[PDB]
DNA sequence: CTAATAAACTAAAAACTATTATTAT
DNA sequence: TAATAATAGTTTTTAGTTTATTGGG
């Protein structure tokens, strides 16, 4: 695919352009999946991720009751996403 | 030492980003 | 429909939500109809591996264990799931202090 | 290497720093407070790994283990934190200095020897790998203890003691209506103009600095082989690394503690927990999918041991410079395992610079990784006006594409234009020429990320505006050119064709 | 003997932060270890209930992320190792509570470390 | 009538200390 | 009879997915 756009010079000068990726380190589209040693299918396999309050004796944490944060100074400041 | 970051030893001083100055 | 003889209860605590709903749909499909633990008619209680009797009591707000309800782990029911017929709860019963 | 760093800040408690010759001007106390907050936040952004402290003296109260009078520490040597920033912030302003004078003492006599002693003591109270010394001070008086010459003698004695114990100090000019007049008591007890003014290096402190400046660290310890047995100690570095936003720190809703992550796989039909051994790599090509395990997948990925084997020599002009794949790397000679490798490095760089030929070399960065072909681009050592290097010596690392990496392009022909137009925009570019410098273009988007971050951290009244430099000042160029753009439009474009569709 | 005073001080030595308190803790623990390392016939009996109360204290209080408590944790695990190796099988009453405390330590917030 | 893809995202491995068992007698 | 040599434990890149984000037909 290409990039159809417009060159910009100041405000009064512009040229429509179609940029193309000349050289790219191509990567295979296909990646290895995970299958059972016996079922040999992804259907039996069910990976999941668990979040729980490690401090308060592994108390389960809702996937919507979870917030990001950032280490500001010698501390992590609470901070949301939206 | 001149030319070095007074706030950071072992590192040079950095002049603020200026952008452009046409001739 | 070999599980239609099971009126058990599933606990969200200690059980993954996807795991919990998978167990729910599996037991409903095979005829097993769930009932509340604090209510009667509980054949088994689906809890995690490391559940404690008093911890379960304070989790479900039960002063005493429900009648006929066995504090069994998910391993036994999963087992019965792959070989399609029931197994005894031996090796899956959590001790109840008096 | 050099480990943690310590920066210590000293301000006398006296009414001189609470007052100014012009009340429009800041008080020395208030300007020092705002400057120290600025450098604190700059260090938090930049190199928060190090250690900082806050300590006062000359007050009506003292806080220190030594119990020296009027010597009041405020923050000990610790990595800076937002609570420290705010607890030093409320004392800024007129009301801040008023509440400071209220709850905190201000204006008394003391000794410089005792404050030096306690600051050295608290510096010693750190059990970290120290890197450098920085003990800042702030005073508008050059003779604070000339009343007692014995106090001056013991002060210079303790200064000699610190400089013997590998401690380094520094002095900041504060505004003096009579002139600060250095060398009256300094330039001999410490390690020019009398400086009625104060700005000597504070202006470098007030300007916002936002970076990470990764310390001196080797990218990889690598062993180079020429044919089969020539062993060379080489060290790979990078002069550039892509700067990224710090990762989000996932944490709880209410308590906001960082929740740990548990990841597991369990059966669907069985419902029971799966095992890592049961995991098998699978891909579906055609009708018959492929069953595989991971370990042999990286074994297939495993080709050769890490190392750089010389694949020959090619002049620098033969390679087409537009062929790049990655930020270029930079190698430096080493003498850690192999002794004398630097002699070889010098000889080869001299010979290749004489012969202006690159050195093609097969590249293997890490074990069980696919090898690659790189050419060695020599680099000289260039000094500045003060003979400080601006171009490091050694070798650049260029990356050559494979056949498949070159994407096919749609056919393009050669089209000629009038040389009149060529000279026209030659004049245009000559109108708007300048010289590129690498220290003037940052990512203002990351800067705005940080800006919002301190805005939320310190509850700043406004989200600090990112001073973007990527936007052109279109009005200036349009003013400079004006009637040349439409001249181009008439010369080249038909006078009925808009550039838009 | 003095181990009562020492346990009282250690229970009183974790009020503030001031990780020098942890240094006092580790030095102290060294002294109680060597004092009870070689009892004759008697001090072991008091040392058993001292271990009881100390395990209680480290379970209920030394249950946080402070490294001044972490170093105490490793040193007292080694210390209990050498006492139980010396004391043999005579700590049967404390076995199940030691197991509960040790399982808690594995499930402790130190699991991030 | 169905896409590379930029950014986000987690994973994985090296580098630099980093004391800590470890033989000799 | 009692030493010193391997030697893990934090940052920090970086590949490895993943995604949610367009117009393609």
């Amino acid at each position: 695919i290409h990039w159809p756009c417009r060159l910009t010079i100041g405000s009064n000068l512009s040229i429509r352009i179609a940029a193309y990726k000349s050289i790219l380190q191509e990567r295979v589209k296909k990646t290895w999946t995970v299958v059972d040693a016996k079922t040999l299918k992804k259907e039996d396999i069910q990976k999941e991720t668990v979040y729980c309050l490690n401090d308060d004796d592994e108390t389960e944490v809702l996937k919507e009751d979870i917030i990001q944060g950032f280490r500001y100074g010698s501390d992590i400041v609470p901070f949301s996403k939206v | 030492c001149p030319g070095e970051s007074l706030i950071n030893p072992g590192f040079k001083s950095k002049k603020p980003a200026g952008g452009v100055d046409f001739d | 429909e070999w599980l239609s003889s099971l009126r058990a209860h599933v606990v969200r605590t200690g059980i993954g939500r996807a795991r919990a709903e998978l167990f729910e749909k599996q037991i409903v499909q095979h005829g097993g109809q769930l009932c509340p633990a604090q209510g009667p008619g509980v054949t088994h209680i689906v809890v995690d591996e490391g559940m404690d009797y008093e911890r379960a009591l304070r989790l479900l707000r039960l002063p005493q264990l429900p009648p006929g309800a066995q504090l069994v782990k998910s391993a036994w029911l999963s087992l019965c799931l792959q070989e399609r017929r029931l197994v005894d709860v031996a090796g899956f019963s959590i001790f109840i202090p008096s | 290497y050099s480990g943690r760093d310590s920066l210590i800040f000293l301000v006398d408690a006296s009414k001189a720093m609470f007052e100014s010759q012009s009340e429009d001007e800041l008080t020395p106390f208030d300007m020092s407070i705002q400057c120290i907050q600025s450098v604190y936040i700059s260090k938090i952004i930049s190199s928060d790994r190090d250690l900082l402290a806050v300590v006062f003296y000359g007050t009506e109260k003292d806080k220190n283990s030594v119990n020296f009078k009027n010597i009041y520490v405020l923050q000990e040597l610790d990595n800076p934190g937002a609570k420290r920033i705010l607890e030093l912030d409320q004392f800024k302003g007129q009301q801040g200095q008023k509440r400071f004078q209220d709850m905190m003492g201000h204006g008394s006599d003391y000794s410089l020897s005792e404050v030096l002693w306690v600051c050295a003591n608290l510096f010693s109270d750190v059990q970290f790998k120290m890197s450098h010394k920085r003990i800042m001070l702030f005073t508008n008086e050059d003779n604070p203890h000339g009343n007692d010459s014995a106090k001056a003698s013991r002060a210079r004695t303790k200064a000699g003691d610190l400089r013997d114990t590998g401690i380094f100090l520094d002095l900041m000019h504060l505004k003096k209506p009579g002139g600060f007049d250095i060398s009256l008591f300094y330039r001999d007890i410490i390690s020019l103009r009398v400086h009625f003014e104060e700005s000597s290096k504070l202006e470098d402190l007030l300007r916002k600095v936002r970076a990470k400046e990764t310390r001196k660290r080797a990218l990889s310890r690598l062993k180079l082989k020429l044919n089969k047995d020539i062993v060379i100690s080489v060290g790979i570095y990078n002069l550039v690394q892509k700067a990224l936003k710090p990762p989000p720190i996932k944490l709880y809703r209410e308590t906001n503690e960082p929740v740990k992550t548990k990841t597991r796989t369990f059966n669907t039909s069985t419902g029971g927990l799966l095992l890592p051994s049961d995991t098998k790599r699978s891909q579906i090509y055609g009708s018959r999918q492929i069953i595989l395990e991971k370990e042999e997948t990286e074994e297939l990925k495993r080709f050769d041991d890490p190392g750089l084997m010389l694949m020959g020599f090619k002049p620098l002009v033969l390679l087409k410079k537009h062929h790049y794949l990655r930020p270029s790397l930079f190698v430096y000679p080493e003498e850690s395992l192999v002794i004398g490798s630097s002699t070889l490095f010098s000889a080869l760089l001299i010979k290749c610079l004489e012969k202006e030929v690159a050195a093609l070399c097969r590249y293997t960065p890490r074990r069980n990784i696919p090898p690659y072909f790189v050419a060695l681009v020599p680099q000289e050592e260039e000094l500045d006006d003060q003979k400080i290097q601006v171009t490091p010596p050694g070798f650049q690392l260029v990356f050559l594409p494979f056949a498949d990496d070159k994407r096919k392009m749609p056919f393009t022909e050669k089209i000629m234009a009038t040389p009149e137009q060529v000279g026209k925009m030659k004049a245009i570019v000559e109108k708007l020429r300048f010289t590129y410098r690498s220290d003037s273009f940052e990512n203002p988007v990351l800067q705005q990320h940080f800006r919002n971050l301190e805005a939320l951290a310190l509850d700043l009244m406004e989200p600090e505006q990112a001073v973007d430099l990527t936007l052109p000042k279109v009005e200036a160029m349009n003013k400079r050119l004006g009637s040349l753009v439409d001249e181009f439009k008439e010369l080249v474009y038909p006078p009925d064709y808009n550039p838009e569709g | 003997c003095s181990l009562l005073r020492l346990q009282e001080t250690l229970s009183a030595a974790d009020r503030c932060g001031a990780a020098l308190a942890g240094h006092q803790l580790i030095r102290g623990l060294g002294q109680e270890c060597v004092l009870s390392s070689s009892p004759a016939v008697l001090a072991l009996q008091t040392s058993l209930v001292f271990s009881r109360d100390f395990g209680l204290l480290v379970f209920v209080r030394k249950s946080l992320n402070s490294i001044e408590f972490r170093e105490c944790r490793e040193e007292i695990l080694k210390f209990l190792c050498i006492f139980l190796e010396k004391m043999g099988q005579k700590i049967a009453p404390y076995s199940v509570e030691i197991k509960n405390t040790c399982t808690s330590v594995y499930t402790k917030d130190r699991a991030a470390k």
